[PDB]
C-alpha cells in the first residue's frame, strides 16, 4: 500500500486479522505498521489554492 | 386503490344568497427555501493525477 500523507498515532481498534482502514468513500484513513503492530491514522499532506 | 382528490362539495350558491365570516383565526404558515449550496473547488489535476 503506497500513499503520501502525515502519518500520526491514533486511537482506532482494529481486529487482529486486520492491515488498512478505509473511510466511506474507498480512501485510506489508517494502517497497522507490520513490525510494531500499531495503527497509525493517514491524513493527507497539506494542500490548498493560493 | 384509485386515489381520492378530496371531500366533494356543492358551494351552497343561489342568486340572493351570501356566507360572511363572523370570526377569524390568525395563522403562522412556515416556508422553508434553499438559498446556497456548500462551495467547492477541486483541483483537477491532483483529482485526475493524484
Ligand atoms: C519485530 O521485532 C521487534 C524487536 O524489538 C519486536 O518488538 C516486534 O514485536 C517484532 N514484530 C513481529 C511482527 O515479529
Ligand atoms: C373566535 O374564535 C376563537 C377560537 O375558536 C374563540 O376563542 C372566540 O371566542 C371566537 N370569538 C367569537 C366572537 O366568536
Amino acid at each position: 500500500l503506497t500513499g503520501t500523507g502525515v502519518l500520526t498515532e491514533s486511537n482506532k481498534k482494529f481486529l487482529p486479522f486486520q492491515q488498512f482502514g478505509r473511510d466511506i468513500a474507498d480512501t485510506t484513513d489508517a494502517v497497522r505498521d507490520p513490525q510494531t503492530l500499531e495503527i497509525l491514522d493517514i491524513t493527507p499532506c497539506s494542500f490548498g489554492g493560493v | 386503490y384509485t386515489m381520492s382528490l378530496g371531500v366533494e362539495n356543492s358551494v351552497a350558491y343561489s342568486n340572493n344568497s351570501i356566507a360572511i365570516p363572523t370570526n377569524f383565526t390568525i395563522s403562522v404558515t412556515t416556508e422553508i427555501l434553499p438559498v446556497s449550496m456548500t462551495k467547492t473547488s477541486v483541483d483537477c489535476t491532483m483529482y485526475i493525477c493524484g
